[PDB]
RNA sequence: AAAUUAUAUUAUAUUAUAUUUAUUCAUAUAAUUAAUAGGAUAAUAUUUGUAGUUUUUGAUACCAUGAUAAGGAUUAUAAAUUGAAAGUGUUAAUAUCAU
């Protein structure tokens, strides 16, 4: 999940319009769950 | 509580000389098996004195903090006073 | 002003705090001979290394 | 098999309630498919189990909406009809895994755990080197060494 | 330089020979001991200028005999 | 990256041989090396160390270090021979620093050889003039190297 | 009042004297133990009968010292100075930095004498090594700062 | 002690073994006497 | 008879029935008092068992504490954001050892 978020943020930084589907899929979204 | 740090600290045939005894036989007897200096006489000896040949040979008095060893034998020779009681 | 506290101690107060305390003579650490290879670690017992 | 200890039986509803942890763990479900694919056997109840739990894990974090009230019990019973339908397919794969594994273990000369039955070799529960010196439920003394279910020459 | 690097294994790092003298309580005796140890290390390392028998040996990772050589076994 | 087990399972209720659950001392774990530390029953100096977490963690760290050592030594197809500075090849005529002293040194950046000198392994058959001057009979045969420019089956001829 | 009863002051002062006797006796006892319990030869000069005679003589010297402090440090390292409550080192009944019990630490927190920062009771505070690896990693980091950063000479 | 000396041998060097030399003062944190009580070398306490 | 408040997960237990041990308990014990004192590179005090004796460890009480359980209202008219979550009020029983 962390790897997916890193790759998605890198794709958003490279091409800006990639943020339009990638935010809709929830890949740029951070959950706060600890142990 | 930490591991084996309690301030207040058994028959076994294959582990006779290795259970609650010194690890090596090269080492000497402890301090209570010898006289340090000028003494007026001790009421009791410590539990870590090794029973030697002269304990069962002479047999003047054996007082362990009580405990009275009045039955001398040679199966106790080479072992401290912990497992003898 | 009514409540002015300076954030820099003035030069007079630094000079007064410097003028009241002495210096340590071994802070100069000057050296021109070399190291005593034989004696300096074998000196007198009260002042020994 | 190197697990020869005495075991504790579990009901099948507690196995499937683990879900993605042990029952539908994806590494475990893949190597169950390699057992069926080796024998020339279609993996249809296993593919039925995977497609159900793939979609079941997808919405498992969503909260169910509050039902304000229905006159008849039809949408509640339909949601319960599909719920007990999904348990019975997963009950079939739970039996299909235990059926084929005990059948393969009879072919590979694999000795099972204690009180475990292999249909070809040991109709009773095979017990070998238990802490209890006798058979736990046949009430028979165990010989030394353990019972050999197969022949010798590998 | 090779003999000094081998004689001072971990005390040399990134082209700089460093010695941390902690032996005596005072720093003057510590810098005396450090100067003595530096001079002793330099005098031992200078032996490579005497001859080739003091040049330190290069450690080559020589392979085992290959399969072409093991085929003749 | 390795996917083997390193940590010890923690202390809890006495586990049973069920699904997703192994007992705390099983012969399957750590190659059976927990047989030294197990109690078969369902003297205090021989009973207290089997239940300490730091003791069992130190023991499994020792066993994983033994496994790492035997796998690093089974990788070795070579041995270290102390060769003098004159007879060594040109890549080793430099000042080689010690381990963990400097940056990991490339072999030859000028000759387009970017590789660690400490991982370089030289063939035995190319050093027979250095390692064996007293034999004089060529104890190892010369290594047959293939002609890369020869028209073979690899190049559709 | 007033500060603490005088029997507890006598007890803390006896603990300080035991620490001072440890500083007095530890080097001598360690050298005597390391000579007397060695089986390898001490040197090229002293070998054979001279080494065994020297080991017996240093054992006779070691046993003749009435009052030599051979007691380990962790047996009486839980003595509190302000109050008479006895804690256990290794548990939550003792704090190591200010060297008081849990009760005395709570009284000095509620009194305002110390400058301590409260943090959440299920976290690891603020130390990055403590959040990273726990108590053992900060233990190894204190070891790395104290000893292992120096190239010995 | 006279009956205690039979099974337990006597090793009595004397009080000379309790007083270390002056060259071993800084190794023993300034002390010379290995008594059960500490021994200060000043006359004001003494 | 609905809404779901529901935690849920797995394991253990006993004089089978007798034996060794970590703590607990019994009966034997050791330990006791008080106070200061500056020393190399300093323009000159030789000094420290000296000034202390009938030295300090001596007020556990009947105050009016505080914990427990229970019910209230306000905000979502946005598809954006890593993230649409936060503050404010009343009754019963129990209980109260500091001149």
């Amino acid at each position: 999940f962390a790897l997916r978020m890193a790759v998605a943020n890198a794709l958003v930084k490279l091409i800006p319009l990639t943020r339009i589907p990638l935010k809709k899929s929830g890949l740029l979204s951070v959950d706060r769950r600890r142990e | 509580y930490p591991f084996l740090r309690r301030p207040h600290i058994n028959p076994s045939a294959p582990y006779f000389w290795s259970f609650m005894t010194a690890k090596s036989q090269m080492a000497f007897l402890p301090e209570e098996n010898y006289i340090t200096g000028d003494w007026t006489g001790k009421f009791f000896v410590s539990k870590r004195q090794v029973y030697t040949l002269q304990h069962a040979t002479s047999g003047a008095k054996v007082r362990v903090k009580i405990f009275e060893f009045n039955s001398p034998s040679r199966w106790n020779i080479g072992k401290e006073m912990n497992t003898l009681t | 002003r009514m409540g002015y506290i300076p954030r820099y101690t003035p030069w007079e107060w630094i000079a007064i705090q410097e003028a009241d305390q002495p210096l340590i003579a071994e802070q100069i650490r000057q050296d021109n001979i070399g190291t005593s290879y034989f004696f300096s670690l074998n000196r007198y017992w009260r002042y020994k290394a | 098999n190197t697990f020869l200890t005495s075991s504790v039986a579990t009901p099948p509803i507690s196995v499937i309630r683990t879900g993605p942890k042990w029952w539908a763990h994806p590494e475990r479900m893949v190597r169950q498919k390699l057992m069926y694919f080796t024998l020339g056997v279609d993996q249809l109840p296993l593919r039925r189990t995977a497609v159900i739990q793939r979609d079941l894990q997808r919405f498992h974090m969503c909260k169910p909406p509050p039902r304000v009230g229905d006159s008849t019990g039809y949408k509640r019973s339909r949601a319960a009809q599909l719920n007990t339908w999904y348990r019975r397919i997963q009950y079939q794969e739970y039996h299909m895994q235990h059926l084929f594994t005990r059948h393969v273990w009879g072919l590979l000369r694999v000795y099972p755990g204690n009180t475990t039955k292999i249909q070809g070799k040991a109709d009773d529960g095979y017990v070998g080197y238990d802490s209890v010196p006798f058979h736990r439920y046949n009430r028979a003394p165990l010989p030394f060494p353990a019972r050999e279910l197969y022949e010798r020459r590998k | 330089e090779r003999r000094l690097r081998i004689l001072a294994q971990h005390r040399v790092g990134m082209g700089v020979l460093k010695l941390d003298a902690d032996k005596y309580e005072d720093q003057a005796d510590n810098v005396t001991f450090g100067t003595t140890k530096l001079s002793e290390l330099l005098a031992d390392a200078r032996k490579a200028q005497l001859g080739e028998e003091y040049w330190p040996s290069v450690e080559l990772k020589v392979r085992k005999p290959s399969g072409q050589s093991k085929a003749h076994y | 990256v390795s996917t083997g087990e390193f940590d010890h399972p923690p202390f809890q209720f006495r586990q049973r041989h069920t699904f997703n659950t192994t007992p705390l001392h099983d012969a399957n774990r750590f190659g059976g090396r927990t047989a030294y530390l197990r109690e078969i029953g369902p003297k205090k100096q021989g009973r207290r160390f089997k239940k300490d977490p730091r003791t069992v963690q130190f023991n499994v760290d020792v066993w994983c270090a033994q496994q790492t050592l035997r796998k690093r030594w089974k990788q070795r197809d070579w041995e270290v021979i102390e060769i003098p500075f004159r007879l060594v090849p040109r890549e080793q005529q430099r000042v080689i620093p010690e381990l963990y002293t400097d940056i990991p040194q490339m072999t030859d950046p000028a000759r387009n050889d970017f590789s660690n000198i400490r991982n370089k392994v030289y063939d035995r058959e190319e050093l027979q003039g250095v390692l064996f001057p007293a034999a004089g009979a060529m104890l190892y045969p010369p290594l047959q190297r293939v002609d890369k420019q020869a028209m073979t089956l690899d190049k559709y001829l | 009042g007033q500060d603490v009863p005088k029997r507890h002051t006598h007890f803390v002062l006896e603990s300080r004297l035991m620490y001072e006797k440890s500083f007095r006796d530890c080097w001598l006892h360690s050298v005597c133990r390391a000579i007397s319990q060695l089986d390898e030869p001490l040197s090229k000069t002293v070998v054979g009968t001279h080494q065994k005679m020297l080991q017996r003589k240093v054992t006779c010297f070691q046993y003749n010292q009435y009052g030599l402090f051979k007691t380990p440090y962790y047996r009486l390292a839980n003595v509190d100075r302000y109050h008479a409550v006895q804690g256990v080192a290794g548990t939550r009944e003792w704090v190591p930095y200010v060297n008081v019990s849990y009760w005395t630490m709570n009284k000095m927190v509620r009194g305002g004498n110390l400058l301590v920062h409260r943090v959440h009771y299920t976290g690891w505070g603020t130390d990055s090594h403590l959040k990273k690896g726990g108590w053992e990693h900060r233990w190894n980091k204190v070891l790395q700062r104290n000893v292992l950063q120096y190239s010995r000479i | 002690r006279r009956e205690l000396e039979k099974y337990m041998p006597d090793i009595t060097i004397g009080p000379k073994a309790l007083v270390t030399p002056v060259s071993l003062m800084n190794a023993r944190n300034g002390h010379r006497v290995t008594h059960d009580l500490l021994h200060s070398y000043d006359p004001h306490i003494g």
